[PDB]
């Protein structure tokens, strides 16, 4: 547990994937969502993979 | 960004917005010209969702302070807060106006500084890339803040109508009438604009305010300079979903939308319990979460005047109860269970009401690290009680023949007197038709 | 050994190149005598590239100044850098002039001073190791630059065919008709040589010059002295792949080969971010490099007037974004990730386009090694508006009966006016056909 806490930061990694897809994060996944959700509301293709891969790039840069 | 641009307007509306910013500097622990601690990112996880983003390692609020009397903004340069604000991108130093006590001055002053009043909000919005709205922190107290603020409810509802419009109105003390005489006129003039040029508002009152200031603050004589302390904190309390982590309703337009069922019923009463500094000695034995929402559903913290025999012939419809700081988020479902057996919240006699409960983690500060905090954002159908108090002093005033031709000199020359009177009667009736 | 001779011609053409040579001495850190800065050789790895190749440590502008107006050139020889200039291979000290201010004045004076105008570029090409070309820093304003400038647009196309042609075509405010009125006639004779006897132009309009002069340098009443800093900066700015080594398109005919789709479309719009003193506050810690081309993704700094609504009926084909100095370049490949996602610059639909990114080293002089810079060399097909704009000012001038016999007393005595009309419409069709 000494190398698994400092050498590799295990538990920080645990809350990190929880911020991704357990929705434990702030307006990170929120501001990812509403651009996609405004395209759903007018039923225009939101998949469109490419911009979504830039929307999670923009997600993780929110809150800093 | 969920940047909201605050429209501080008025002699009193400036001051209540002024200590709103100083509060944010006291808890983020910052210097007003430098970020001198690591509490800016450890304490708070967004610090520029209401502020202009770092480009010098500093944060510049998203506020504009325009006012007819430059004297309230000149009292900001005698404090170390005129380098937290800027000299033209927040406020123009020495921007004059009227006398000003007339409403019809400030209404015509938005129509000739018309070019600059929509350049100052867009000078201070060069990093909003997805706008929340505009919250008009404009006071009804004084003719300065009610006149120019009534203009801006209209031009921001024709360019940004689906975006938030929401005002913190404070109707001046209605137990004076020889301190202010233009008081039924400036109130009913903004009240026309809240219901068809605006979505939702959050009302307040001064005469229900000072009730609490001697019961929980314990001042010797009510005077405006303690009134601003109690208001400035509930303004930073309502944005603790948007400045710290969350998910369900983590927007300010997420919280406020769910307190509206029908237009003309969206007037939110505000209540805030930890004003007493004898609850910091009763936390060594634990203040519990079970009873902190049994004093939020109690009418004691009510900043809007109303009867205690008008809550037996009316019921609350939507009530939001926000805990900050300690909460214990496993016994909060234990807190709501006992609510129904006492029945301190009334439920509408035509379906179930709504008790929305929320929690939020905060930056280290005294009612969010040692003692429980409750913000209430009520929605009660007894709100016609202020409107009857203002409309019975408005037609009485016309029976003394005041401001029916001592008001028709500057831009009123038609009959618009019955226009405020009747549109107030549509509001007094439509609430009662939709509430048994 | 890539020596360019600037050919300043016309009244406005002499004022814009005056501060161009003045920018070079200030950034190379040199004295008009010798070296006083060792950043002169460490920063500029090719000092001689517009200057005389030293053989006693002296640098001489390779400039020629011919003009029929002695008022503009007498302010060049009463300068501290009038010793950087020598009146013995450049110009006379107190030089003369023609009428001038007529296109037929300067075109006929072009051919009886034919010996000295082609023996003053070969008295500045005798240490030369091969000439790059000639840059015609000529005006579109008045008949002076335009008469004498139409001559050298011809002879450098056939006594010098190999050599590069590229002009700084600067318009005056086209709404003058009482200090100059012969401006649509003198313009079109020069505009015809510019598209058939020239390969490239660098267009510049004046109404977008004063667009910057009131919102980036901020005057309350216009002056034409805030117009010569804007041109003189963009002049030294294009040569940061050539005054300091590149790697690829390190030649100036390299940049231009990828910026020209084919002649019939070659008019490059110019854009320049650091003209304002609020871009030195975005380099005290370095602001991110993601945003310095997403302000050139849709311009808001162009020295060419155009609508922002004429970006959706037109499609960019080649756009160059040259970044300069310290920008901390390692998130620059991240910046091209985000370009396709907004599409504020439409790309042509018959085939692929080009998003060109560049970086360049420059001397450690403060505005070339601190401030974040975006230099735009666009080539957008919404330029057909400017050609429709000069042609609308011609056809209106012929129905007032002006210059039907008033301009054909001198060196015009044959029809050539509808030749100017037709050649403008073939150019206009072929710009729009390249996005069709």
């Amino acid at each position: 547990m000494y190398t698994l806490k400092k050498d590799y930061r295990l538990v920080e990694y645990l809350q990190a994937m929880r911020n991704f897809f357990l929705l434990e994060a702030g307006d990170t996944m929120y501001d990812f969502y509403t651009p996609i959700f405004d395209k759903i509301r007018e039923k225009e293709p939101w998949l469109n993979l490419s911009y979504l891969n830039v929307q999670i790039q923009e997600a993780v840069g929110q809150r800093y | 960004p969920r940047e909201i641009i605050t429209l501080q307007l008025g002699q009193c509306g400036n001051q209540i917005g002024f200590e709103f910013w100083k509060q944010l500097c006291a808890e983020h622990g910052i210097s007003p010209e430098g970020i001198v601690e690591e509490f800016a990112t450890e304490g708070t996880d967004r610090k520029d969702v209401f502020f202009y983003q770092a480009d010098d390692e500093h944060y510049i609020p998203r506020a504009v302070l325009l006012d007819l009397e430059p004297r309230v903004i000149h009292s900001i340069l005698n404090s170390p807060y005129a380098n937290l604000y800027n000299p033209e991108n927040i406020y123009l130093s020495e921007h004059g106006g009227g006398a000003g006590n007339n409403w019809a001055s400030g209404f015509s002053q938005g129509e000739k500084i018309h070019e600059d009043i929509f350049d100052i909000i867009d000078r201070e919005a060069d990093g909003s890339d997805s706008l929340e709205g505009f919250v008009l922190c404009h006071s009804i107290a004084g003719g300065t803040g009610s006149g120019l603020g009534s203009y801006l409810l209209e031009r921001l509802n024709d360019r940004y109508p689906k975006k938030l419009v929401q005002t913190y109105s404070v109707f001046p003390n209605q137990d004076e009438m020889s301190h202010v005489v233009v008081q039924p006129y400036n109130s009913l003039l903004t009240l026309k604009r809240l219901t068809q040029n605006a979505d939702c508002v959050v009302v307040l009152d001064n005469t229900a305010l000072n009730r609490i200031a001697t019961d929980r603050l314990h001042i010797q004589n009510p005077s405006f300079s303690q009134i601003n302390q109690l208001v400035s904190t509930i303004m930073s309390a309502s944005t603790t979903t948007l400045r710290y982590p969350g998910y369900m309703n983590n927007d300010l337009i997420g919280l406020i939308a769910s307190l509206i069922p029908t237009p003309r019923l969206h007037f939110l009463m505000t209540g805030y319990t930890p004003l007493t500094t004898d609850q910091s000695v009763a936390s060594v034995r634990k203040t519990t979460v079970l009873d902190v929402m049994r004093r939020l559903l109690q009418p004691k913290n009510v900043m809007v005047s109303t009867g205690r025999d008008r809550q037996t012939n009316h019921c609350y419809i939507a009530i939001l109860n926000i805990i900050q700081g300690e909460v214990d988020p496993t016994q909060v479902h234990k807190s709501l269970q006992r609510i129904r057996e006492r029945k301190l919240a009334n439920f509408i006699p035509w379906g179930p009401a709504s008790i929305q409960v929320a929690l939020s983690r905060k930056s280290p500060y005294l009612p969010s690290a040692h003692r429980v905090s409750g913000l209430m954002m009520a929605n009660h159908t007894n709100i016609s009680s202020l409107f009857e108090r203002t409309c019975r002093q408005y037609d009485k005033l016309r029976k003394r023949e005041a401001f029916l031709e001592q008001f028709r000199k500057e831009d009123i020359f038609k009959d618009n007197f019955d226009e405020l009177d009747n549109s107030r009667e549509i509001v007094q009736q439509l609430i009662d038709e939709y509430h048994a």
